[PDB]
RNA sequence: UCGAGAGGA
């Protein structure tokens, strides 16, 4: 129909793209102060938009939650990680004969998740239980 | 051959960390194996705390060699040498 | 006997300073029984402080550069690391030749 | 084994030096005008306010562990509302014919001027800091 | 398994750090930490 | 749930890792080292399609 | 593969007796009871009722490891008066108190009625 | 009534038991609810045989499936330990034996409830040995399900033990604890980041003790002694049990100690 | 670990009543030290500790989407609506002691991941056994119940002390010890022994 | 230099390493499993013959026992399995190769072991549970964390081996380092950061309190100290309760700022005769730091009292906290309301900076410093100026921080913080930068096609003007990235380059060892120094003591 | 895989909630929370059991074998 | 640069001065300028000063670089170990690199240079020099596994 | 035995 396009690496050169399609609304104070800092833009003579920022992260950083609140390492660090945690990997996990399967007796869909999660069914097939966790100083073990 | 004299040494009378520790051991591994204890020890029964004890009261009848850069050597009794 | 003399000599220069006569009986009124202790107690101390011959200075000395070096991570000079791979090899060209004018 | 010193002040200032029952107090002792007073004061077990006249009192006694307090038989000499342990960790020869002495009550601080007490004062760790309506 | 399904590998001036031309074409901070980071990367 | 993108050799799943090159069939000009007679040089890496 | 079996924190083992009582070696009227198998849910309650006989002079307990589950307990008292005498009200003491809870506690759930 | 110790039931379930305990040193407290948890005593499954099992689940799964069932426990001082007793593996004085049966012949999932576990050992006339069954349908716990032509046969001996030495032994779920709702005490440092009071809720048990007075300043040699706790149950021993056999056995820890100084 | 690179193995475990609980009583299924939360900056994880728990009292589902606009000033306003203190502390008390703690305990539900390393599947250790023909040394590898190696990098450490004997011991006795006759003349191992 | 220099070696093990408060330093948490498979050889003599014996007949499936016996004939007899194991009778002379045993020295290890004292001698304590238990204050010189680490440990088979493990390689000895002439290990984390909770004047120690916090120190003397407060209350301070775990003797001088004697912040330390007189306790006084406290113990009293100090440090306030709690939210990481609009319009004000910065060399009258070509220039304007303000905005953050915050507490006592991580968490992450630079134009003229080219505003070069709690936006983020995969790639080379350092340095020096006249020097004989260290003394033995001769006016030095 | 029976951190048996869980939201039309609570589980940590629950077991039986 | 230096009165103080900071060096010609300091005057490099000034004061130098480095973050190594290595490198009489062939190729021995780099050449060469080796070194000894010289066995031990 | 890849600090 002609609403979406196939741009590779070099073509996007020649292109001014978008954040957020509210972008391209009209300008004329309360705001809420907690809310991140976006620059204004400034910008007009837009080619594209962006369909949504999320999906820059690949499968494996589109589990972490609150990723643009946390440190750049950190998010690489989980990356490797993720991939190590135990869980469901198949639902036929039985009829398989594999060298090795490690399974989650009581998975849990997250407690919070992102919305690309969705598309990966991590709530359909988790690896990690929703443990109440307290950060404390107990025994000092 | 050759030899330093009695007389005339100027090494550290006092006793290294590196010869107790070694005169330990050779003390420790000799009391092992049947051997000989010189001093009356109350109710101790290891070769190390005994090595300890027979060196406390110089009960101990082995000498070092200290050998010097030249090939030469000195002979340092274990009377002789001190402990801090 | 000099290198003796020599070895000692800013000890001895503190040991002075610390030892002074007036200093010895105002700054800390120190009786004779008192002082005799100091005085042996100290020759007792710096001796045990000598080198005990036998030591392996040159890996401890090794180690204790080298540990640090690790622990090195992060006015447009050269150092750190690559600074220090620099000095080690004697680089005949170095990327901060620099030159300090008094 | 008596009084060492005793004298009556009144607070100047109290000082509440980032802590929550702990108050920071100087006081000079209102007889001997060149005679004054700075110490720590907790502030919840003994109310300190400004402009509050009090008596004050320093004692040797009345090692050996702790006894805790049994109904009034092991009296003790004080009818007092508030009293201190500490020991003696400085003195300050400020000027001729004039002397400092610096407590340190477990922590809690204090400080006091005047050569009136050429007696007592000792460089002794025993001290008792006692407090009065 | 995606995620393993969704890899490269450049076999080897500055390769590893990450490009202004990767923005959306390759996850910014998915990639092995060690022996091959930023060589090995995943879509 | 199974996506599908392997293969099954001697009975193990195997993936082939998508290889990283260098694109061929273009121009690139590179600024040669200091102690080199030659100043530039262009470059062409040419494969037939 | 490595886990003592979770018994071991409630039964005692080959010639493990309850307490073993050593007077303490430094101080006067002192000692020292390594209750075996208990913990902080039965030996804070004795030490707690130590404190209010006013008559006893120290009263602690402590847990080595709490791998293992047995804690020391030391006493301290006035002269001629042995501590075992005093752990004895206090443990005698506590289970007055407790008897007395239950009843009246009874009562109540008697008085109550859903 | 009776010196000491005194309780005010507020509200009160099978459940769920709420009262004030007034007038108890808190060490005492703390160590009854500790003990409410774990020493006091309740049967459930130990051992478990699985003959044929064709579920999608493993066996040793479905085992600690079966360990946390509530069983009733009410008359389990009658019962006596395994270990105590002298049988060869287990007897009718000290173990119950279960029996679990099922096969998948509907068209449908079938399941299989609680309720179908049996109970095929000499009751002798005790309480023991009901799977407890609080679901309003009357099903009660649901341990696997099983489809067309899938089959689970095994049997569970149950055994006395607490909760000290596994979780299923636990007869009381979460019991609240609280005292000194106003922070009287100064018992804790409320973390504030502006106002205390605004930022924190009171609780409701602060209806009951006087409001402070900021005039007044910090008593001192007040100590804590009044307490607001609400016990639960999962229905293997009555609430009422739970907290007497709570005081019993504390009680019981307590007498061994006059036993065994007598013997030294 | 969790979903923010908080690593981490078990130290100890806990029976319930050991461990400090809520008025409610609720009891962590798992403790951490806060001396992780500020060398990392992870505020991911202690974030979703808030998120996770107002969901779980609502009864919907957290939204932790990257690059959206929510806060948590909003996300605190509906967990006070929860009757909870609006920054995720927690009055606490001490299990041991029933004396409550003086910091009241950030705690909440954080979504948790088991990894793959378990020690009882590392675990190993080693007195004699097999050896490789070529080197007579211990082969490779825990898997083959091989040794381990004394490293040059340990070598140095053993030469810093001046323990001779011991670094003696590491590389002949407990290792690849052997005994070999040489003849003097030659100074090989030309020669050739029959000593029975 | 593989199996020859670095052979595979018996007697070896490994596992999971976690940590326990209640150990003391040189101890080790070997378990059973591990204990069971290692050995010592020990010959039978009349001293031990008696429990050998019962070792002998308790056998090699459970603890204590022995697994092999070695006689006069040479032959083993495997104890696993064989007719005689339960009627042995032990001939003098005879080996034993029991289990390890408690109370038995050990080599640890962690790989890499880069200083001598990265290996050193353990006390074994045998525990159940199948990890390496081990003391805190021993991760410095590791430098090992309970994350997943590793940890090897040899064992000796001599009497000698086993004394050298005792006599100069036991942790005590390496409590003071000759490099960096300090002490390595320092209380670390929850005990360093619930000593300054205890120390504090306004922190006030119940008796109840008191009984148990005394009892809990190992050796103490029995002696209950008076309180400070004798009168509404008996009360006791954090400092006088702790005073107890240090022995009598020691004495401590310490200046902080503004430590007057009578010191007004409680800053600063004077320790008299183990008592503390005024102070409060951090890592400055107790760390690691030269001059602290663990520098004094080990050479004025020794080595096993301070060995011994650690453990009891560790047990009074672990308790302490144990019972006072802690933990850390994001309510700890919200700046105050008003403060976060200071601290945006100061962005702002930096903002409007580099504007008109940019405007002034737009119309080509920037005064061309020195050196530096004009776009140079323009950089390190830019650069600087957004450096402060992330400073300042921290700065403006931790002014605003109230002292419940428990990161400020974690921060003060050093436990595990910094400033910086402050600021990045509560003000504003930063500017990134790669090689240098900031984020530089990958596309060509722009950084993201989301810009306009030739754009060189501080939002689209890299800087990052929200907050990691605030949140940062899509490109903030992948310029996050760019810096933080740079990062990693320093990390990762870094490493390296620092294990082939080593490696060379320890390779060029190993033959310098002191001979006995004092001449540094090695294998060939030829002198490196002719007094070890230009005055023969060894690093250790060293401490930072002021000359009052060298300064001071000429007046002040003749009165 | 299947419904624990009980939440690890407190212990209410939450096993026997789960069907009555699903008829709660697909006949009364009712809210995750509101269906929680109509069935008693006051405090979060047994209620996250229910909430977080997938019930994977469905897939397994759809297996034939 | 502040710089503290004697008052008249003896005590110390801030006495600051303008110092310029170069980018190239050309230590040879530089120092014999007018106008300024010529025996204050310091390089970054060593191997220009050594050229010049002389391998002693060339050491200082090279020790100050590795201080520089080691100080530059908040760090501190105590005098002896630097010093020694940097006389490692200057007591050889030039500049012996820590390398494979700035040092390796000495008098130390064979299998204590075969130890490291250059293995089967340092081997190769060292048969066809028929090179001796004293086996004082520990390398040397730590191959024939025998008790090495190191501290213990620096000393022979005997009876009385 | 040999090379290969994937991992943990
Ligand atoms: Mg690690
Ligand atoms: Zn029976
Ligand atoms: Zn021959
Ligand atoms: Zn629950």
């Amino acid at each position: 129909e002609g609403l979406v396009e196939y741009i590779d690496a070099e073509e996007e050169e020649s292109i001014l793209i978008a954040m957020q399609p509210e972008d391209l609304e009209p300008a004329e104070l309360d705001v809420d102060p907690a809310k991140r800092i976006r620059v204004s833009h400034h910008a007009t003579t837009f080619t594209h938009c962006e369909i949504h920022p999320s999906m820059i992260l690949g499968v494996a950083a589109s589990i972490i939650p609150f990723p643009d609140h946390n440190q750049s390492p950190r998010n690489t660090y989980q990356s490797a990680m993720g991939k190590q945690a135990m869980g469901v990997f198949l639902t036929n996990y039985n009829v398989r004969m594999d060298t090795m399967a490690n399974i989650l007796y009581y998975p849990q869909k997250p407690l919070g998740t992102t919305r690309a999660m969705e598309y990966l069914k991590f709530r359909e097939l988790p690896a990690g239980q929703n443990a109440i966790v307290a950060i404390a100083c107990y025994s000092g073990y | 051959e050759k030899a330093i004299p009695k007389d005339q040494r100027a090494t550290t009378p006092y006793m290294t960390k590196y010869e107790r520790a070694r005169i330990l051991g050779t003390r420790a591994l000799q009391i092992s194996m049947n051997a000989p204890v010189f001093v009356d020890l109350e109710g101790e029964t290891d070769p190390l705390r005994i090595a300890m004890k027979e060196l406390a009261e110089k009960k101990i009848p082995l000498v070092i060699r200290r050998y010097l850069p030249d090939g030469s050597f000195e002979d340092w009794s274990v009377e002789e040498l001190i402990v801090d | 006997q000099n290198a003796q003399r020599d070895a000692v000599t800013l000890f001895c220069c503190l040991l002075r300073s610390r030892l002074a006569t007036r200093r010895v009986l105002q700054e800390y009124r120190l009786t004779k029984q008192a002082f005799d202790w100091v005085l042996s107690n100290i020759e007792a101390q710096f001796l045990r402080s000598v080198v005990h011959p036998g030591e392996m200075v040159g890996v401890l000395a090794a180690q204790s550069i080298g540990e640090p070096a690790t622990q090195m991570t992060l006015k447009k000079v050269t150092s750190g690391v690559p600074r220090l791979k620099e000095i080690l090899n004697v680089a005949k060209n170095m990327k901060t030749p620099s030159l300090t004018v008094y | 084994s008596n009084t060492l010193f005793d004298d009556i002040f009144q607070v100047s200032e109290v000082d509440p030096g980032r802590y929550n029952k702990v108050c920071r107090i100087e006081a000079a002792s209102t007889t001997q005008d060149q005679c004054k007073l700075t110490l720590d004061i907790n502030v919840e077990l003994f109310p300190v306010a400004a402009q509050d006249s009090l008596t004050v009192t320093i004692a040797s006694s009345l090692t050996r562990s702790w006894r805790p307090p049994q109904a009034g038989d092991r009296s003790l000499a004080d009818d007092y509302d508030y009293v201190m342990y500490g020991t003696a960790y400085k003195f300050e020869e400020v000027s001729k014919d004039l002397i400092a002495v610096y407590y340190s009550f477990g922590g809690l601080l204090m400080r006091l001027e005047g050569n009136y007490r050429n007696l007592n004062n000792l460089k002794q760790e025993n001290a008792y800091l006692l407090i009065r309506r | 398994t995606l995620s393993h399904l969704r890899r490269t590998n450049t076999p080897i001036a500055k390769p590893r750090q990450l490009h202004n031309t990767h923005w959306g074409l390759v996850c910014p901070a998915e990639t092995p930490e060690g022996q091959a980071c930023g060589l090995v990367k995943n879509l | 749930f199974d996506m599908g993108g392997y293969f099954i050799i001697n009975g193990s799943e195997k993936v082939l890792i998508a290889q990283e090159r260098s694109a061929g069939n273009i121009v690139q000009v590179f600024k040669k080292a200091a102690p080199s007679p030659i100043s530039h040089v262009a470059e062409i890496r040419s494969a037939l399609e | 593969m490595n886990a003592p079996d979770r018994f071991e924190l409630f039964l005692l083992g080959e010639g493990e007796s309850k307490l073993k009582i050593d007077p303490d070696t430094k101080a006067p009227n002192a000692v020292v009871i390594t209750f075996e198998k208990e913990d902080h849910t039965l030996g804070n309650l004795i030490r707690a009722e130590l404190l209010n006989d006013r008559k006893v002079l120290f009263a602690a307990y402590k847990v080595e490891h709490p791998f293992f589950a047995r804690f020391k307990l030391r006493i301290q008292t006035t002269e001629g008066y042995d501590p075992k005498d005093a752990l004895k009200n206090a443990c005698n003491s506590i289970i007055n108190k407790l008897g007395a809870l239950k009843t009246n506690f009874e009562t109540e759930w008697n008085l109550q009625t859903l | 009534s009776e010196e000491g110790p005194q309780v005010k039931i507020r509200e009160a379930s099978k459940d769920n038991v709420d009262f004030i305990l007034s007038n108890v040193d808190l060490a005492m407290a703390n160590s009854l609810r500790r003990v409410m948890i774990a020493e006091i005593p309740t049967l459930a499954i130990d051992s478990v045989e699985v003959e044929t099992n064709t579920t999608v689940l493993a066996d040793e799964f479905i085992a600690h499936r079966l360990g946390l069932i509530p069983l009733q426990s009410m008359d389990i001082e009658q019962l006596e330990y395994s270990r105590d007793c002298f049988c060869e593996d287990h007897c009718d004085k000290c173990s119950v034996v279960l029996t679990l049966q099922a096969f998948g012949e509907s068209e449908s999932t079938t399941n299989v409830y609680s309720k179908d576990l049996v109970i095929v050992s000499n009751l002798m006339g005790r309480n023991i040995g009901h799977p407890i069954i609080q679901d309003k349908e009357g099903n009660g716990v649901l341990i696997c399900k099983l489809r067309k032509g899938q089959e689970l046969k095994l049997t569970c001996v149950a055994k006395k033990g607490i909760a000290k030495e596994h979780a299923k032994w636990g007869p009381a779920a979460a019991i609240e604890f609280e005292y000194d709702p106003w922070n009287k005490l100064k018992h804790t440092d409320y973390w504030y980041e502006q106002d205390s009071a605004k930022e924190w809720p009171q609780s409701k048990n602060c209806e009951y003790e006087d409001p402070p007075n900021e005039g007044d300043p910090f008593d001192y040699k007040a100590q804590a002694d009044t307490f607001y706790m609400n016990v639960e149950s999962v229905g293997s021993i009555p609430v009422d049990q739970v907290v007497v056999r709570g005081i019993d056995t504390l009680q019981k820890k307590v007498a061994s100690i006059l036993l065994a100084l007598t013997q030294m | 670990a969790s979903r923010h690179g908080q690593k981490g193995t078990i130290g100890i475990t806990y029976r319930r009543e050991d461990m400090p609980f809520t008025a409610e009583g609720i009891v962590p299924d798992l403790i951490i030290n806060p001396h992780a939360i500020p060398s990392r900056m992870t505020v991911a994880h202690l974030i979703e500790c808030l998120l996770s728990k107002v969901a779980a009292l609502s009864g919907n589902e957290g939204d932790a989407s990257p690059f959206t606009d929510i806060t948590v000033e909003g996300i605190s306003k509906l967990l006070r609506e929860h009757g909870y203190q609006s920054r995720g502390f927690e009055v606490m008390y001490n299990g041991h002691t029933g004396k409550k703690l003086m910091a009241q305990i950030f705690f909440g539900p954080t979504y948790y991941q088991r990894l793959r390393h378990m020690v009882d599947d590392k675990i190993h250790a080693r007195a004699r056994g097999p050896m490789q023909v070529l080197t007579r040394q211990p082969v490779e590898g825990r898997s083959r119940d091989g040794g381990l190696r004394f490293g040059e990098m340990e070598r140095d450490c053993m030469i810093a002390h001046g323990a001779a004997s011991f670094l003696k011991e590491r590389l002949m006795e407990a290792s690849d010890a052997f005994r070999v006759h040489i003849c003097g003349i030659c100074g090989l191992m030309t020669v050739i022994a029959k000593l029975n | 230099r593989g199996n020859l220099m670095g052979k595979r070696v018996d007697f070896s093990a490994r596992t999971v390493i976690s940590g326990d408060p209640n150990l003391e330093l040189d101890q080790v948490g070997v378990p059973k499993s591990i204990a069971k498979t290692l050995t010592y050889p020990e010959v039978v003599t009349p001293y031990n013959i008696d429990r050998l014996t019962q070792l002998v007949r308790n056998g090699p499936n459970e603890h204590p026992g022995a697994k092999y016996v070695i006689r006069d004939s040479g032959d083993r007899i495997d104890l696993r399995y064989s007719k005689r194991a339960g009627d042995i009778q032990l001939q003098y002379g005879w080996k034993v190769e029991r289990h390890i045993m408690d109370n038995d020295p050990v080599l640890f290890n962690r790989q890499p072991s880069l200083h001598k004292m990265s290996m050193m001698a353990h006390r074994v304590k045998v525990i159940p549970y199948s990890t390496f238990r081990l003391n805190l204050s021993v991760t410095s010189p590791y430098n090992a964390d309970f994350d997943g680490d590793e940890m090897n440990l040899h064992v000796p088979q001599s009497e000698e081996t086993r004394a050298e493990l005792s006599q100069l390689c036991a942790v005590p000895l390496q409590i003071v380092s000759p490099q960096s002439n300090k002490p390595c290990m320092g209380i670390v984390q929850d005990t360093l950061c619930g000593i300054r909770k205890l120390t504090l004047r306004d922190t006030f120690i119940e008796l109840d309190q008191v009984l148990n916090m005394l009892y809990w120190v190992p050796d103490w003397d029995g002696v209950i100290p008076t309180p400070a407060i004798i009168k509404p209350k008996p009360l006791w301070s954090g400092k006088q309760i702790l005073s107890v775990a240090i022995p009598n003797g020691i004495h401590l001088q310490r200046f902080d700022e503004g430590t007057t004697l009578l010191s007004p912040k409680d800053n600063g330390m004077l320790i008299i005769d183990g008592q503390i007189i005024f102070g409060v306790v951090e890592k400055k006084t107790v760390g690691s730091s030269n001059g602290g406290l663990i520098h004094v113990v080990t050479r004025e009293k020794g080595p096993q009292v301070c060995a011994k100090l650690f453990g009891n440090i560790q047990k009074v306030v672990n308790f302490w906290l144990l019972h006072n709690g802690f933990s850390t939210g994001i309510g700890d990481t919200i700046a105050d309301g008003p403060t976060m609009r200071e601290i945006t319009e100061t962005i702002a004000e930096a903002k409007k900076k580099v504007l008109d910065v940019t405007k002034e060399a737009q119309a080509n009258l920037l005064t061309a410093k020195h050196g530096m070509t004009l776009r140079e220039s323009f950089e390190d304007n830019v650069v600087r100026f957004l450096n402060e303000a992330r400073d300042k905005a921290g700065r403006l953050a931790e002014v605003n921080l109230k002292d419940l915050n428990n990161v400020k507490q974690m921060v003060m006592a050093g436990s595990k913080g910094s400033f910086i991580n402050i600021a990045q968490m509560s003000a504003c992450v930063g500017q990134q930068s790669v090689e240098g630079k900031r984020i530089a134009f990958g596309f060509v003229d722009r950084t993201l096609p989301h810009f306009s080219k030739d754009d060189y505003s501080p939002e689209s070069k890299g800087f990052v003007e929200n907050s990691y709690l605030r949140g940062l936006t899509p490109q903030e983020f992948f310029f996050h990235a760019m810096g933080g995969r740079e990062g990693l790639i320093d990390t990762a080379v870094k490493t390296a380059e620092t294990g082939y350092i080593q490696r060379r340095l320890v390779k060029a020096l190993e033959d310098i060892m002191v001979h006995y006249d004092n001449t540094t020097r090695n294998s060939l004989g030829n002198v490196i120094q002719f007094i070890y260290g230009e005055d023969g003394m060894d690093a250790a033995h060293i401490e930072k003591q002021s000359l009052d001769t060298i300064g001071g006016s000429d007046a002040a030095f003749e009165k | 895989m299947i419904v624990p029976v009980r939440c690890f951190s407190c212990g209410k048996v939450v096993g026997d909630k789960w069907e009555s869980y699903l008829n709660l939201l697909q006949e009364d039309e009712l809210d995750e929370g509101t269906a929680l609570s109509r069935l008693g589980l006051k405090r979060y940590c047994c209620r996250r059991m229910i909430l977080t629950h997938v019930d994977l077991i469905e897939k397994f039986l759809r297996y034939n074998p | 640069y502040d710089r503290k230096v004697p008052s008249p009165t003896g005590e110390y103080v801030k006495e600051p001065e303008w110092v310029l900071e170069t980018d190239g060096v050309n230590l040879s010609e530089v120092m014999t300028v007018p106008g300024i300091d010529p025996t204050r005057i310091y390089t970054n490099s060593f191997i220009d000063i050594m050229e010049v000034l002389g391998i002693e004061a060339g050491r200082a130098a090279l020790y100050k670089e590795v201080y520089n480095v080691i100080a530059s973050d908040g760090s501190y190594v105590n005098y002896r170990h630097m010093a020694l290595l940097v006389d490692v490198m200057t007591t050889q009489g030039g500049l012996t690199s820590v390398t494979r062939h700035g040092f390796n190729r000495s008098n130390t021995g064979a299998l204590m240079r075969c130890s490291f780099e250059e293995t089967v050449e340092i081997l190769f060469e060292a048969g066809a020099s028929a090179e001796l080796d004293d086996c004082r070194g520990v390398s040397e000894n730590v191959i024939l596994g025998q008790m090495a010289p190191i501290g213990t066995g620096a000393f022979d031990v005997m009876i009385d």
